[PDB]
């Protein structure tokens, strides 16, 4: 018990920041998760500054956003940082999920961590939509109405629930005000559940790229991993500076920059780039309520992903067929996003339906059978007697 | 999670079937030696996950020599992968040195635990 | 989709304000203001930006105040409550002939004029999009297409017909030089002015961005060196395995 | 303070891993080294070797899906060009 | 070449923070001035400094 | 979780209190008790005893400060009731 | 080990809420702290629900609460509960501080608790003063001006900080926007430091009314002290509901329900009741910066009490006359507040200096001499030679 570890306030930091036994085989993929957390808190703080200098009334919402754009020092920078930070936040979330899935980090030691992350994703896509609603342009409230009509597909009741949620049959001050308030509030639940995520992580430790035990050797995080985090966040900040200064409004779409006027919709209406695959999974299935439930099934299939992979060897580095099919999966995901970007006509619908079919078939069928084949091949090849 | 007894059953089914085994054994060993763990100086038993309690029970019965060799191989693999390098063809595990030293303990523990959990929840029906 | 109304992409032109180490050519924004105000006055609104950003980049000190004095801005009523008329201020917004919006839809013989303060980013493409839209339309529609009576044509713009009166005839601009009277010069002037109005921070943004990229590049290289430095003692440690003596 | 739950890994002194003997390490201070002794050899030879190793699993799905997307694009472009009045009616049935 | 004159300067800790912060401030000021000057002299005519003389008769 | 630093108490079983031996406790299973029968009498007696042990601690300070406030107020009526015309001068000068 | 102690979240809940070896001599005074915590939580919740239908505009702030009263369903409930809960929070907070002082809760094992509590006190001084400045009533602008101009006396910097606070060179939209933003945000800082306070307490435990060691008999928190907390919070809810529903104009002052207009205003301008003790003391010594430094002294005297007295026996229950002087001090506190309520005039102006002198003298000179005298009296009484 030195002063650093005897004092409880400093002991809490000591167990997390000053000293924590991470393995020595960490690649550049876990500092990506730390970068995810840090860009999340950057988004939170710039949101606090916006809420300090933002007004949500319909008579002033567009007025407030253009005033923070133009009539304040260092104002437009805040909006550009918000847009680029949201885009990078979803990109790094996808990278985090890909790293978790490829390296077999959903297995028994951290199943609880896996479900915590899954529910984080489930509600953060919601909060992203809610923030998208707060713009109140010619397409933001448009997509908000789209989502309200989608949610109106609950069976056995259609009017009371949608009227209660959407503040009556019309849109007025309470609707947009409550939408802004809830986009302000949900990230606090994000922060709390991320605190839970880090608690579970610290309890159960971290995995390795080798897919093997890491207790053999360990090193403190401070003075070894803090500078790796520093260099990766410096690279991220350089890239973010490049996309915020030279070409700020590129990741977003040139549709939000219209004053509030839900009279004539623009010719080109597409969802933000982090939602196209789910728009595709909705468009493929020819049913409204069944389309909604299959979107939710696609989102929640990660919950049933564990206790379905019966590969004895953790990870996917030493197995060739599994990683080949994993690459097929990720390219199918990007193809689904790309096809959702374009319009719906022949023959895009057929191959989109095929893509959704191979997606769900992948998850529910192919990994168990190919993993069983991998295990039996592992057994048979080594034994020659 | 997948029982090793089923793996042994499928293995013995394949090994004594002439045509299917003759078709599937050369591709099997070619897949094994293209997998890549041979180069890193890893035996196969060092790769299978060691977390759920049955694997811990199997590990606790290993003679000390095998555990020491396994610990050294894990440490050397971690060090080698940290530098993204590969030691030349001197540490490479030979073709016939990748013998399973941990299979019999796994099979015995599997059988014991399976019959324990089967007879624990049993009925007195004829 | 079908390219008939999807809109063929315009080629990437070369401008003075498309690059990493550039500024606005705001020696012509003083001319873009004149070209806008001479013809587009009673056509659109643009009423989103103020006059405090029109000083020091397009007009120096006095003509802005002359313009403010030129127009009446409906001052507060006096102690009797009667309406009056007053000169404008230097912190007001660019006015328009329509009271708020009513006089626009009545005279356009059709739709409403979109607010030009954001049209630069309101459409895909960007700076060259408006140039292509205002240049590529012929004086006669493609063969076999009979447009509605009183409507023009534009192949670049998705839609193939607009309520735009093609007021782009030359030979009546003539500021003080021989530059005007050709469509290219006024088109470049209007597109640069519209880009500046949509983003009146390009010079400052690029300067701050240059400073930021320089400082972050230096910091990134610094972190590279230090990470390769203090990890040198852990990336080179070697292990030797000596089998223990055979006795438990 | 009650003890926490039973976990395989813990704090320093009780990693939980197998007890080992016969392992010897050999470190040396970063001050007595060249911090970038072999950056070029790494970034050329090892980078190319890793790229060659991973060149058997990544490009094939990308190529096949690129062909699928391009074939769909060609079909779409050919459908709405001198065939929309005779071929597009017999595909929307 | 690192004589005792330079060796002695690498032992103060309590006071080194203030002078190092002042040096950082001076460096950032001179760097800002240099970048502003280079952005000025990389583009002539377009900027508003010389349009005053251009419109002058 | 991990052990803490210096503390004057612990958890159940190892709290850290003084070692003692020879104490016996009891209980009567509050279900079979019929707990309250003389609650009003118990409250009366407890209130009587509590008031008996604290006579002066509440009566004296409140009384003296009431007297002080009364003195201030009565000086005010000697001044601030149609009488300041001949004493505000000597107060302020 | 049971699963309740196995799961990390459940283990933390059990060890921090369900199971806690609290002492067996606990009175209602200790449940008052948990009651205050619940009041703080409900205050945050009702404030959040109030701000959802609130407008941050300067001219739409008083209009916002008017619209809440006259248009939204059960609008009066939220604001009435908010105001009365704030007042009750402050009264119960004074009660909690007094209970900590009288029972000798400031001894060596709880100095960290005392420091975090006094820090909460320091911030709580202004976290509601600025909330009242937000409403922009008929003395709210005056309170805002007082708080913004108290700091102008600092040498060599008197204009820069007040200009930053003003959002300019006067009071305008930035002032009210910043006021609302900080009144919203800084209660989250209160939440942070109260989590720290509870963490320190759970590390070190509570105390006993007797003043002796409580490590002999303990009972678990659940099913024993939960009922005491429940009955205390039921009584608090009953009294709070009766006041909010039946007598709305009792705790608050009827001065803020008038639009901000420095044109016509009465002379009956006096801050809210909980300011009076720390307001009368400011009017005693006649200078500008002297008032600020003596506020600093009056808030630091609560901090100097540890390692100041010489009472080896913890508490005041078993001391013959020290409790009498504590009662003198509490009645002096009440009388100082009440005399600060009255305007400045003879002899009340003369009473100010003597009241402040006694208030400081108990803290400074009374406690050590009285403790030493009590200790020597005990020593002479106990022994005969
Ligand atoms: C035409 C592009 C010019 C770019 C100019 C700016 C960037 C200069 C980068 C440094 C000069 C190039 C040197 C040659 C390539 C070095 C690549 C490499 O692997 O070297 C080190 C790379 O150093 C790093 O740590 C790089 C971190 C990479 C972060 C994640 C990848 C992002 C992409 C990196 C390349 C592009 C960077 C700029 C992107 C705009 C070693 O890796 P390590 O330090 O992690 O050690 C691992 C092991 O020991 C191998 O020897
Ligand atoms: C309201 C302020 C908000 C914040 C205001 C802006 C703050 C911005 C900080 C950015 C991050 C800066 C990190 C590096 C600071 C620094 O100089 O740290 C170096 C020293 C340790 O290194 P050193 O001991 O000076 O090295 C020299 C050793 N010799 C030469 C003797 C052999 O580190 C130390 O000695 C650390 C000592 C404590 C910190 C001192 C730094 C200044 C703090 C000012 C406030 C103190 C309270
Ligand atoms: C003069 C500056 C002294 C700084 C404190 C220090 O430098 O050290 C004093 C001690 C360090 O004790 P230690 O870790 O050296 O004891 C090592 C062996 N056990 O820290 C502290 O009290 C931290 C708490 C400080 C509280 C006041 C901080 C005020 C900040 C404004
Ligand atoms: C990827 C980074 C963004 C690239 C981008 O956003 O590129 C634009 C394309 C579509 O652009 P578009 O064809 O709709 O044309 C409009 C723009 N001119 O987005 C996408 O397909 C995103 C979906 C696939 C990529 C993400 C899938 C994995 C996550
Ligand atoms: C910055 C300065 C902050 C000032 C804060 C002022 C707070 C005012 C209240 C202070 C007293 C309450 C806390 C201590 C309670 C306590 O001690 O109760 C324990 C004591 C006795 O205990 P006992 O064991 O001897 O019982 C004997 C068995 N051993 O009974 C009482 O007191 C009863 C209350 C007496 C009257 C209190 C006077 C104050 C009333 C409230 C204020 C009224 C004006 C408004
Ligand atoms: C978390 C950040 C705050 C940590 C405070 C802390 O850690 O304060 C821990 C120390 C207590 O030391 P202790 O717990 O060993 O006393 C255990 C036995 N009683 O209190 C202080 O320094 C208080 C110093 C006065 C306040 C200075 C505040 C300075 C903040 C910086
Ligand atoms: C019980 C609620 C007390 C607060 C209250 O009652 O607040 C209202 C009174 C105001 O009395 P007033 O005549 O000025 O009201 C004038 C309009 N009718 O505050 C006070 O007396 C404060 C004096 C006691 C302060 C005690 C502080 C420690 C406890
Ligand atoms: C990680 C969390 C968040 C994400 C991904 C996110 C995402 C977004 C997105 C995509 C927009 C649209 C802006 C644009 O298109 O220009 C937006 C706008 C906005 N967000 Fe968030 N947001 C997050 C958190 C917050 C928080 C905490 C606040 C706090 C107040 C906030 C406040 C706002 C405001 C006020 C706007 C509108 C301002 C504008 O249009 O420029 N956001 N957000
Ligand atoms: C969105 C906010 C998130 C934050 C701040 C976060 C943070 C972290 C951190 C710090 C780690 C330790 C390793 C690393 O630093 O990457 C980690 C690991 C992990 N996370 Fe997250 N995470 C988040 C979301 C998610 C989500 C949505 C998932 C769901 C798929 C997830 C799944 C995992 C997994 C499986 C690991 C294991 C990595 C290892 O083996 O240690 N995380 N996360
Ligand atoms: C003086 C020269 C003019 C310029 C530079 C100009 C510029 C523009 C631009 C950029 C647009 C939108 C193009 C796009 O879709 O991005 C537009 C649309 C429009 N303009 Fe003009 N315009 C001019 C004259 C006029 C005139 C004289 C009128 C008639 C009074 C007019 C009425 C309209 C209308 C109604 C629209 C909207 C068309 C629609 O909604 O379909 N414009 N103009
Ligand atoms: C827990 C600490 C808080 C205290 C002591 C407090 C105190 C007060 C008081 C006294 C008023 C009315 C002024 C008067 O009648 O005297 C008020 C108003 C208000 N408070 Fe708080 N408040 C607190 C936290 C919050 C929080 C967390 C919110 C969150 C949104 C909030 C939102 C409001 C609103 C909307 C009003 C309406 C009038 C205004 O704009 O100030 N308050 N608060
Ligand atoms: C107003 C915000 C506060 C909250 C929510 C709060 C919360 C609590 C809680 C829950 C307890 C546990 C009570 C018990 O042991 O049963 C407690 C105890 C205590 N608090 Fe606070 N507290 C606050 C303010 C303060 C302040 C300002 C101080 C004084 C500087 C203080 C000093 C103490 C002390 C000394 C104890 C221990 C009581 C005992 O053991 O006898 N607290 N507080
Ligand atoms: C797996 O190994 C680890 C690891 O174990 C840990 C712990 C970390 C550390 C984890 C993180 C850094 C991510 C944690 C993320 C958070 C804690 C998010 C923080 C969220 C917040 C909301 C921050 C809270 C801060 C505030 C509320 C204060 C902000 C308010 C301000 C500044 C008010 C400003 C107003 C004025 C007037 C100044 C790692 O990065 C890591 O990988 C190496
Ligand atoms: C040490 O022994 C103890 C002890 O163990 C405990 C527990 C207590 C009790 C302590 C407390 C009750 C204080 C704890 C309070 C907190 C930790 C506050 C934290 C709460 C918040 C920050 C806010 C809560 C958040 C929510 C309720 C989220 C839900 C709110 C909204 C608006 C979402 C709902 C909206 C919709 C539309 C569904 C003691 O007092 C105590 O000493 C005796």
């Amino acid at each position: 018990m030195a002063f650093r570890k005897s004092n409880v306030y400093l002991s809490l930091v000591n167990s997390y920041i000053i000293d924590s036994p991470q393995p020595s085989s960490i690649n550049y993929w876990w500092n990506m998760g730390s970068l995810l957390g840090l860009c999340l808190v950057i988004q939170i703080v710039t949101g606090i500054f916006m809420a300090m200098h933002y007004s949500s009334n319909i008579e002033l919402a567009f007025s407030s956003v253009e005033h923070i754009m133009r009539d304040v020092h260092n104002g437009y920078i805040l909006r550009y940082l918000h847009a680029n930070g949201a885009s990078f936040f979803f990109m790094v979330m996808f990278m985090h999920m890909a790293k978790g899935l490829y390296y077999g980090s959903y297995r028994s030691p951290r199943v609880t961590l896996w479900n915590v992350g899954v529910i984080i994703f489930i509600l953060t896509i919601a909060t992203a939509f809610l923030g998208y609603c707060c713009v109140y342009g010619q397409m933001s409230h448009w997509g908000a109405t789209v989502i309200t009509n989608l949610f109106s597909a609950i069976p056995f009741v259609g009017n009371d629930i949608v009227s209660w949620l959407w503040g009556g049959f019309s849109v007025s001050n309470p609707t947009i005000q409550r939408f802004f308030a809830l986009h302000y509030l949900v990230p606090f639940i994000i922060a709390a559940m991320v605190i839970m995520h880090l608690m579970a992580l610290h309890i159960h430790g971290s995995s390795n790229p080798l897919g093997i035990t890491g207790n053999l050797d360990r090193i403190p995080m401070h003075s070894y991993f803090i500078f790796k985090d520093l260099v990766t966040v410096f690279l991220f900040m350089l890239i973010l500076a490049l996309f915020v200064f030279y070409s700020p409004n590129t990741l977003g779409h040139p549709d939000n920059y219209i004053p509030g006027n839900p009279l004539v919709t623009p010719a080109s209406i597409v969802p933000e780039w982090y939602l196209l695959p789910f728009y595709a999974i909705l468009r493929s299935i020819p049913d409204k309520l069944l389309g909604v439930i299959t979107m939710f099934a696609a989102i929640l299939v990660l919950l049933v992903l564990p206790f379905t992979d019966r590969s004895v060897v953790r990870g996917n580095t030493f197995k060739v067929l599994s990683k080949f099919f994993f690459f097929i999966f990720v390219f199918n995901f990007v193809l689904l996003g790309q096809i959702g970007a374009c319009h719906v006509e022949v023959p895009y619908v057929l191959m989109g339906q095929i893509a959704t079919f191979i997606y769900f078939a992948y998850f529910l069928i192919i990994v168990p059978v190919i993993s069983t084949i991998e295990n039996v091949l592992f057994y048979i090849g080594r034994v020659n007697k | 999670p997948q029982s090793f007894t089923s793996i042994a059953r499928i293995g013995d089914y394949i090994l004594k079937s002439p045509v299917l085994s003759k078709l599937c054994v050369p591709v099997a060993n070619q897949f094994i030696n293209l997998a890549g763990y041979k180069k890193l100086g890893l035996k196969f038993d060092d790769l299978i996950a060691e977390e759920n309690p049955i694997m811990q029970t199997a590990l606790r019965r290993l003679p000390e020599d095998e555990s020491y060799a396994r610990a050294y191989r894990i440490i050397r693999a971690h060090q080698t992968e940290l530098t993204h390098h590969l030691l030349p063809r001197n540490e490479w595990i030979k073709a016939q040195e990748d013998v399973p030293y941990l299979l019999p303990y796994i099979l015995e523990a599997e059988a014991a635990a399976k019959e324990k959990d089967e007879l624990d929840n049993i009925e007195v029906s004829k | 989709m079908t390219a008939a109304e999807h809109g063929l992409h315009a080629p990437a032109y070369a401008w003075s304000h498309n690059g990493p180490f550039e500024t606005f050519d705001h020696a012509s924004i003083r001319r873009g203001y004149q070209v806008y105000r001479e013809v587009c006055a009673a056509c659109h609104s643009l009423d989103r930006v103020a006059w405090r950003t029109l000083v020091g980049v397009s007009h120096t000190n006095e003509e802005v105040r002359n313009m403010a004095e030129e127009f009446e801005y409906d001052d507060e009523p006096d102690e009797q409550g009667n309406p009056k008329k007053r000169p404008g201020k230097l912190s007001d917004y660019i006015p328009g002939p329509y009271p708020n919006e009513q006089a626009a839809r009545a005279a356009n013989q059709g739709a409403l004029p979109p607010d030009l303060s954001l049209i630069v980013k309101a459409r895909h493409g960007g700076c060259d999009y408006i140039f292509s839209l205002l240049t590529g339309y012929p004086d006669e529609p493609p063969a076999g297409v009979a447009l509605p009576p009183g409507s023009n044509y534009n192949p670049y713009f998705p839609g193939g017909s607009i309520a735009m009166a093609r007021v782009l005839f030359d030979d009546m601009v003539e500021y003080e030089d021989g530059t005007p009277a050709t469509t290219s010069q006024m088109a470049k002037d209007v597109t640069t002015f519209l880009n500046w109005c949509a983003e009146p921070e390009h010079d400052e943004r690029k300067r701050l961005g240059l400073k930021t990229v320089i400082i972050l590049s230096s910091l990134y290289l610094l972190s590279i060196w230090v990470k390769k430095f203090k990890w040198a003692g852990i990336k080179t440690r070697k292990f030797v395995f000596n089998p223990p003596k055979p006795r438990k | 303070g009650p003890p926490s739950g039973k976990t395989y890994m813990g704090w320093w002194g009780h990693m939980g891993g197998p007890k080992q003997k016969g392992i010897t390490s050999y470190a040396v201070s970063p001050y007595a080294q060249k911090p970038l002794q072999g950056i070029f050899h790494n970034a050329v030879f090892n980078s190319f070797r890793r790229f060659k190793s991973q060149f058997l699993y990544v490009l094939i799905p990308a190529g096949i899906y690129w062909y699928w997307w391009k074939n769909g694009n060609e079909y779409n472009e050919f459908l709405y060009s001198k065939a929309g009045r005779e071929e597009l009616e017999r595909v929307n049935v | 070449s690192f004589s005792s004159l330079y060796k002695t300067f690498f032992k103060r800790n309590a006071v080194f923070v203030g002078t190092i912060f002042a040096g950082a401030f001076v460096f950032q000021t001179v760097f800002d001035t240099a970048i502003t000057s280079w952005y000025e002299n990389h583009n002539k005519g377009k900027l508003w400094k010389d349009v005053k003389a251009r419109i002058a008769a």
